[PDB]
């Protein structure tokens, strides 16, 4: 038998819920953010925070003298979960193991990380591109080229960004 | 704008407001064109810069 | 005599403008009240987006089978527009900013509001599906409910004025609102009429009318869009009635022979939006109602104390002989 | 007939700033890509700003976004949702899982890609997609959109 | 009830459409899975059909009772319902 | 690398989780009277306006 | 209670008949019973006083490819009131039914319905046992060590006809297997 | 109800089969007028193809694959009961040679 | 009577929901979830893929704790391995599964209040949520599905500059649960709209296997962390709410109380957390630094071997739990022998839960049913592996 029958206190809660205090004090809440700062960015002119170690468009670094730091090793594509990366290989000329056929289908990569971290040359990152956007689905299957022409376009990024957290790990 | 930090070859300007203890309006573009702009036009050494990725300027990272 | 088509039109294209920048100010506000921005990019502050919401809706396939009778459906959205219309020809503006100059004036607005139901339900009837047709009975008998509660508000209102007039009512509050000593009779009006248009916490009915079943019937392109526009109109109107009878309908709030230079044209149109903002806050602070106790809320805690009210009024003004 | 291509050509730029000021797209997010959808229309990176709402219904709805893995069981009832949409009628595939297999990719119940039930205009990779990626991928649809001279077409036709 | 003509004629009638029997077979007495060398899923089939021209059943205990034309025709005589 | 992340020395502040009532408002019967007194006020003020009122009609009836 | 004290008391106190197989570790007691006395043991388990095994966790199942019962239906169970963590597996069979425990714990109706989907095992009396977790007109047990990764058919949308059609599977990719697996191991 | 426990001797398995036939024929009307066919086809020849598919599996032995087989008969007809199987699926699934082969591929 | 079904497109229902129930007219008889739309199939997927190459199915589960099922996965991992982790792994692993079950919570009561009208404190539960996604952004890479949580210890260390961020959230964090609270416990419609709704007595959900917030709603003390504490959280202080009757009111208030006990689990692992490695030293499950693969013929051997062949556990089968925000999230490994798990089923808290849907919402009105939804927090994902 809950019970609140005393003749102050029946006077007191019949009040507030005569008088909708809560429903008051729930509202007068809201127009405290209404002055409030807001708290969105606009996009295209600003953008969100990152950080050093986000997981965006995939690159294919190379030496500074111009040599691609590739060996076709083949840990990033038997490590890759989703078995997005291809890879072919033949000995050149010179006798340099190198990649003649080095694709990723980007709609099956789950951007893990896990190629980046294989590689013992430090040859295929995840540059901090996030806006691929593209409007034709073959256009997502990166073919070698427009992995090295990704590596070639934030190398001066992805450099700093590797030897940042190069203490890391 | 509290300070001008910078510009771009392609001619989009770079601005820096600092805040107090909160977040909100700290560094944004001023694109040069306007036909939509297609909104990325920053270069590599401006990305890190705008994304809080790294503290320097991007003129400073090209060399 | 030929005078009154402009009058009409004056009075019509600046509702539909005002009931689109209202959904924009909607937006907006709830926007700001959850640290946002709303609709900025397009225009200079929002202020193009209605037009471009109306030339997108123009500018689509309508989708008009109809899959009945072809008339009933078509007719709704006429009589509810053109209901919510002709309720606005006798609200008092200033002064001679009335267009007709109903001798009651108030009942009349009770007679139009009552009306104001059929068209929700020939709207579910003549739409083909087994819970369409069920919710819109539901928000009917929701409104039709509400609408004695007031009702009875009103003449708690018209004892203290004596007279039905629109204009009179205002006049009679030279010396104070109405607001002040009828207060708790001001929040009930103010609650009754958000819960009769669906504008509120008072709004579940519809709200699970299109959860469960997705407005998988005829839906016209704009035709529908009709009823939305009069519901904002309804919206609109009864925002004015409170500050008709409650509020001061024209004069000014508290004042000093000083701002003088302001008309009494906008001393109704600042108390308008200022409702207006209410309603919109009332909808973004609190959760939905359901319709198990919307019923019993509204037929247990508002009609016995607005009659209480309208007793206690009478009773009060009888003794002391402060009869109009 | 040159007097008139003004007038043509500033129909068709009205027509398009029209459909691109206010798109409503529909959420079809249905697993982890919704998440970030919703994010994306949470208080940060406002889609409200740029007149983009979403709809509860495909009757009212001009784009579909396509966010989360598609199985076998759901193929069906998103043709079916695609079908009852108006004329625009735009598709985005936001996620990996969406847009061509995924993480899965072999599965006896896994659809490989939202484009092998309805046709897709703009791919947003990503496991799961940043809400400034959808965004990206937003403006990329509406710059598509300008891309329309749908007036001008029915005049040479 | 129902006159021996009318019901005969249907349940002689609709026996001719299995594939297999004969004119010269069918009479008012040859026994379904013996004189017809009728399969036990063609019984349950031919008593099926006896029940499929008209809205009745035939019960579950009722079924493999009497697989023969003459005690059949005689519950379908002997059926309310039927006309 | 000999420079973990950590908390400073002595710590970090002190924090509290145990839900703090602001109790903001007026309380008990307060609103109770401030409605009372207003409405008996503006009853008065009313019948004053009323009489007023009819003053000015019977001014106006007598012309 | 301690593992081993639930060792102890269960071996000693169950019927000798109804434990085949038991054992004893780190990693969870088990109690491997016949098919039959399955419905029995779990009975006893669910209501004696010392063990009050009162929450299924889930029916698990194992596919061995290479032995005359097949499949194994795991049954980890959970006693709230005295902290202890039991696990009940049996030996199945593709045609060979196996008694249900519905009755007993009313949330293992979706567990055994699904183990049914993956792996074909049936029920006996379990009201309302169909596919649950795979599409309509599915064609096999997924979880069977014979059902191929990425299964027999595809789904696809064909404009002739105005809806989703199926065909058999046609890999734009094959999946391609990995031998990781090295000697000396 | 739930599912019956097995079959000891091959004369339940026949009484079995024979329930499910049966069973498939008192359902065969609704799924005439459920899925909006009536002369496209005539619900006589659903029962030939229906007694063909049983009599398919007429060397089965072990009353056990008989039990699966007549379960897998019984929930196939539930599904089709419902409104969940695709649009005419059903009439679709229910309705030398040796240079021919060779003319086409290599696997014949 | 009719039966109607559901399926609607916007969020209020966490979409892929298909529910055929039958009323009788205006209440509800039985409801029928029809669950399948999002069986994407890892259960098949993860016994063709190594044990590091399964790990991320565990983020693509319950995709609002992320690290609470990689928790789980590396747990079963360790104990079939028996492998010691470090202090400062096991500290930061219960920080991360922390901040999990904030974010759930935050998202759960969110996205209930959104269903049954409330639009505020969806929008700011979502600003707070994403100051710590964007912790997750920096110790990892994505924001959602990090796979920081590796069997050994974790992925790599913590940034420098994380502990200060994580301690400054923490310090407005309890205002903010205040601010949300606010509008939801004293309001009378939130009462009303929750109050003798779907209530479960203690013995019917143990009977339905209701373990976690579901468990602890009907007056049953059953805290997984407190039962079978696995990591470091002997060491940590905190109290375990319980209601008193258990009915879509409790079970809020319930979360609103864990989300104040995470705060504060979050707080004791931030002052508390000691210096030191993060990966095991036994290099079978770890890989080298990547300035010791370059450097050393061992280290870099064990890399290699590693990342194509992985880590073989030695032939057993266990079943793990851990107290996943949802209530009891299993693993149960079986162990071939191989670098291939045999068989990994996933015990999703949601899926009993989902099933007791039928009887919770027995001889409701419809308006009762989307409120039973949204206080049980289910997500599709688990639901159908
Ligand atoms: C409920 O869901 C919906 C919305 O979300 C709230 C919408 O915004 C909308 C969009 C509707 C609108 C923007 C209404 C605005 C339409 C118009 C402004 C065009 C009609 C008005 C006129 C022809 C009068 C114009 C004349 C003047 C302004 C006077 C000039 C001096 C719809 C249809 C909807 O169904
Ligand atoms: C400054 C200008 C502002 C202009 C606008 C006016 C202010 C509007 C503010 C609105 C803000 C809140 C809006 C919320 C809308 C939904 C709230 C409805 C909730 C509700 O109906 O609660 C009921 C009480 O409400 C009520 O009773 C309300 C009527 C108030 C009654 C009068 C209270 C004091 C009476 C003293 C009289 C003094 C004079 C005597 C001579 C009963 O709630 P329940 O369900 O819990 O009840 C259990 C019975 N089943
Ligand atoms: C729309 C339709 C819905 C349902 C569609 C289902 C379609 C497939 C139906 C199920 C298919 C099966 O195999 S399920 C049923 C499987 N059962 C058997 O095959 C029994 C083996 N055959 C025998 O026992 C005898 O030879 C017998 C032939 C019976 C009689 O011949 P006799 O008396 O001389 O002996
Ligand atoms: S792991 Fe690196 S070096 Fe080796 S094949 Fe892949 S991209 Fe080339
Ligand atoms: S990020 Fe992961 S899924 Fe994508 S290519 Fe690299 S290893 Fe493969
Ligand atoms: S793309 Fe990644 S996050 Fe999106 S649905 Fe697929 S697995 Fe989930």
């Amino acid at each position: 038998k809950e019970i609140s029958k005393d003749w102050n206190t029946v006077f007191e809660r019949s009040i507030n819920t005569l008088f909708l205090t809560e429903m008051v004090r729930g509202l007068s809440l809201t127009l405290k953010y209404f002055f409030d700062p807001k708290v969105t960015i606009n996009y295209p002119f600003e953008k969100g925070p990152l950080s050093p170690r986000f997981r965006g468009e995939h690159a294919l670094r190379r030496y500074p003298t111009g040599e691609e730091r590739c060996i076709a090793c083949k840990l990033c594509e038997a490590v890759c979960p989703a078995q997005a990366i291809t890879i072919e290989a033949e000995e050149r000329e010179d006798g340099s193991r190198r990649t003649t056929r080095y694709d990723i289908d980007m709609t099956k990569c789950i951007y893990c990380g896990f190629c980046q971290e294989a590689c013992p040359v430090d040859a295929i990152v995840e540059g901090p591109n996030f806006e691929f956007a593209t409007e034709t689905h073959e256009e997502l299957l990166y073919d070698k080229e427009k992995l090295l022409e990704n590596g070639d376009r934030w190398e001066t990024e992805i450099a700093e960004n590797l030897r940042s957290e190069s203490l890391y790990r | 704008g509290a300070t001008l930090v910078g510009v771009d070859k392609f001619g989009n300007k770079y601005y820096q407001k600092l805040g107090d203890t909160q977040y909100g309006r700290h560094r944004w573009v001023e694109y040069a064109s306007k036909d939509r702009y297609n909104a990325s036009q920053v270069p590599a050494e401006w990305h890190g810069w705008l994304h809080f990725i790294t503290d320097h300027t991007g003129d400073e990272l090209l060399s | 005599y030929i005078a009154v088509p402009a009058e009409i039109l004056g009075i019509i294209l600046p509702l539909l403008l005002g009931v689109a920048f209202l959904v924009l100010a909607e937006r907006k506000v709830m926007a700001f009240v959850q640290r946002r921005k709303g609709p900025d990019v397009v225009g200079s502050f929002g202020l193009l987006q209605p037009l471009a919401d109306g030339l997108k809706l123009i500018l689509k396939e309508p989708i008009s089978p109809s899959s009945a009778n072809f008339f009933l459906f078509r007719m709704a959205p006429v009589a509810t527009f053109m209901l919510s219309l002709v309720a606005w020809a006798v609200v008092p503006f200033d002064y001679g900013m009335v267009l007709s100059d109903l001798n009651i004036g108030l009942l009349y607005l009770f007679a139009i509001s009552s009306l104001g139901v059929y068209g929700i339900i020939i709207a579910g009837r003549s739409s083909n599906s087994k819970y369409a047709f069920l919710g819109a009975l539901r928000s009917a008998a929701q409104m039709v409910s509400y609408e004695v509660s007031i009702g009875l508000i009103l003449i708690t209102v018209l004892i203290c004025v004596g007279s039905c007039n629109l204009s009179e009512i205002v006049m009679a509050q030279k010396q104070i609102w109405f607001g002040i000593p009828l207060f708790p009779v001001l929040v009930m009006f103010f609650i009754s009429c958000l819960a009769e248009t669906n504008r509120a916490p008072f709004d579940l009915p519809e709200a699970e009318a299109e959860l469960v079943a997705g407005y998988n019937v005829e839906y016209s392109s704009m035709g529908f869009a009709l009823f939305f526009l009069g519901e904002y109109a309804n919206m609109i109107l009864m925002s004015g009635l409170c500050t008709l009878f409650f509020l001061g309908g024209w004069l000014p709030i508290l004042d000093l022979p000083i701002f003088k230079k302001i008309p009494g044209s906008i001393w109704f149109s600042i108390k308008v939006l200022f409702f207006l903002f209410l309603y919109i806050w009332v909808r973004a602070a609190f959760p939905r109602y359901r319709y198990d106790q919307l019923m019993g809320l509204g037929w247990k805690v508002f009609l016995p104390l607005s009659l209480a009210w309208v007793v206690s009024v009478s009773g009060l003004l009888v003794t002391f002989q402060w009869l109009p | 007939s040159k007097a008139a291509e003004f007038v043509i050509s500033k129909v068709d730029d009205l027509m398009n700033w029209a459909r691109t000021g206010s798109i409503w797209p529909m959420t079809f997010g249905l697993a982890c890509c919704a998440v970030e959808m919703m994010h994306t229309g949470a208080a940060r990176y406002d889609l409200d700003r740029f007149g983009i709402i979403f709809r509860p219904s495909p009757r009212q709805s001009d784009c579909m976004i396509v966010a989360g893995t598609l199985t076998n069981k759901m193929a069906p009832a998103l043709r079916k949702v695609y079908d009852q949409m108006p004329e625009p009628r735009w598709v985005i595939s936001m996620g990996s899982c969406a847009n061509g297999g995924g993480y899965y990719h072999y599965s006896y119940s896994v659809v490989r890609g939202c484009d092998r039930i309805v046709p897709v205009d703009i791919y947003v990779p990503g496991c799961p997609p940043t809400a400034e990626a959808l965004l990206y991928g937003l403006l990329q649809l509406q710059k598509k959109i300008n891309r329309r001279k749908d007036f001008l077409h029915w005049w040479n036709k | 009830f129902l006159d021996k003509s009318e019901v005969t004629d249907r349940v002689l009638s609709v026996v001719k459409n299995f594939q297999k029997v004969d004119p010269s077979k069918v009479t008012p007495k040859a026994n379904f899975q013996n004189d017809l060398g009728l399969d036990s899923l063609d019984s349950v089939e031919v008593v099926m059909a006896l029940e499929e021209e008209f809205g009745f059943e035939i019960p579950d205990n009722e079924a493999d009772k009497i697989q023969s034309i003459d005690l059949a025709v005689d519950f379908i005589a002997s059926h309310p319902q039927a006309k | 690398p000999l420079l973990q992340d950590g908390p400073p020395p002595g710590g970090f502040a002190p924090v509290r989780y145990a839900r703090r009532i602001s109790n903001t408002g007026p309380s008990a019967m307060a609103m109770f009277l401030a409605v009372s007194g207003a409405f008996a006020w503006g009853m008065y003020q009313v019948g004053q306006g009323n009489k007023i009122r009819r003053a000015l009609k019977e001014e106006k009836y007598a012309a | 209670m301690d593992n081993q004290f639930i060792f102890k008391y269960s071996w000693e106190t169950l019927p000798k008949k109804w434990v085949k197989k038991m054992e004893r570790s780190e990693h969870g007691n088990r109690f491997d019973t016949n098919t039959d006395y399955l419905f029995q043991l779990l009975c006893f388990l669910k209501l004696h006083t010392y063990t009050r095994v009162q929450v299924l966790i889930d029916i698990c199942g194992v596919d061995y490819p290479s032995r005359k019962r097949r499949f194994e239906v795991v049954y980890n169970l959970l006693s709230t009131r005295y902290n202890s963590r039991i696990r009940v597996q049996t030996s199945a069979d593709e045609v060979t039914r196996i008694s249900s425990v519905v009755s007993l714990f009313p949330s293992a109706g979706w567990w055994e319905r699904e183990v049914w989907d993956m792996f074909g095992v049936s029920f006996i009396n379990h009201p309302d046992l169909r596919r649950i977790l795979t599409d309509y007109g599915f064609e096999g047990h997924p979880l069977r060590k014979d059902f191929p990764l990425s299964g027999y058919v595809q789904v696809r949308y064909d404009d002739p006809e105005k809806r989703v059609v199926s065909e058999p599977i046609e890999m734009t990719q094959e999946f391609r297997y990995f031998d990781f697996a090295s000697p000396w191991e | 109800i739930g599912v019956p426990p097995n079959s000891a001797n091959l004369t339940e398995a026949r009484r079995r089969v024979f329930d499910f036939f049966r069973a498939a024929c008192r359902s065969i009307p609704t799924i005439m007028d459920i899925y909006n066919l009536q002369d496209v086809v005539a619900p006589s020849q659903l029962r030939y193809a229906i007694s063909a598919q049983i009599r398919n599996n007429a060397h089965i032995t072990d009353p056990k694959v008989i039990d699966l087989l007549i379960f897998k008969g019984m929930e196939e007809l539930t599904d089709i009961v419902d409104h969940a199987k695709q649009r005419h699926h059903i009439i679709g699934q229910y309705v030398t040679d040796f240079l021919k082969n060779f003319y086409t591929s290599n696997y014949f | 009577n009719f039966t109607l079904n559901f399926g609607p497109q916007h969020p209020a229902a966490h979409g892929v929901l298909r529910l055929v129930l039958e009323m009788n007219g205006e209440v509800v008889e039985r409801a029928e979830p029809h669950i399948g739309l999002l069986h994407r199939g890892t259960e098949k997927l993860i016994e063709y893929k190594t044990y590091l190459q399964a790990l991320p199915y565990f983020d693509r589960l319950d995709y609002v704790s992320m690290m609470a099922q990689e928790h789980a996965y590396s747990l079963a991992v360790e104990k079939l391995l028996n492998c010691e982790v470090p202090l400062r792994a096991q500290y930061i692993r219960v920080l991360f599964c922390e901040i999990t079950r904030i974010l759930n919570h935050l998202l759960a009561l969110t996205t209930h209040a959104m269903d049954v009208g409330a639009l505020t404190p969806f929008l700011w539960a979502f600003e707070e949520r994403e100051k710590l996604l964007e912790f997750y952004e920096r110790v990892s890479g994505a924001r959602m599905h990090a796979s920081f949580i590796r069997p050994g210890g974790v992925a790599q260390d913590l940034p420098l500059g994380l502990c200060r961020d994580i301690d400054s959230f923490t310090q407005q964090f309890a205002s903010r649960i205040d601010e949300l609270e606010e509008m939801l416990t004293g309001n009378r419609i939130w009462k009303q709209r929750l109050v003798d709704i779907g209530t479960v007595t203690a013995q019917q959900a143990k009977d339905w296997g209701f373990s976690g917030v579901m468990l602890r709603g009907s007056g049953v003390c059953w805290d997984l962390r407190r039962a079978a504490p696995y990591d470091v959280y002997d060491q940590l202080d905190f109290d375990v709410p319980v209601g008193t009757r258990g009915d879509c009111y409790d079970r809020y208030c319930i979360r609103i109380e864990e989300m104040r006990q995470s705060l504060r689990i979050i707080v004791q692992c931030l002052n508390q957390m000691p210096s030191g490695m993060i990966k095991a030293d036994d290099r079978k499950l770890c890989p080298p630094s990547r300035c010791r693969m370059k450097l050393s013929m061992e280290s870099l051997i064990h890399h290699f071997e590693l990342y194509t062949e992985g880590f073989s556990v030695p032939a057993s089968s266990t079943y793990t739990a851990v107290e996943a925000p949802k209530g009891e999230f299993g693993v149960f490994l079986v162990s071939n022998g191989s670098n291939r798990p045999y068989r990994c089923k996933i015990r999703a808290p949601g899926f009993a839960h989902s099933q007791g849907l039928d009887f919770m919402s027995k001889h409701h009105m419809l308006a009762d049913v989307v409120t039973i939804i949204g206080t049980q927090d289910i997500v599709f994902g688990e639901v159908d592996r």
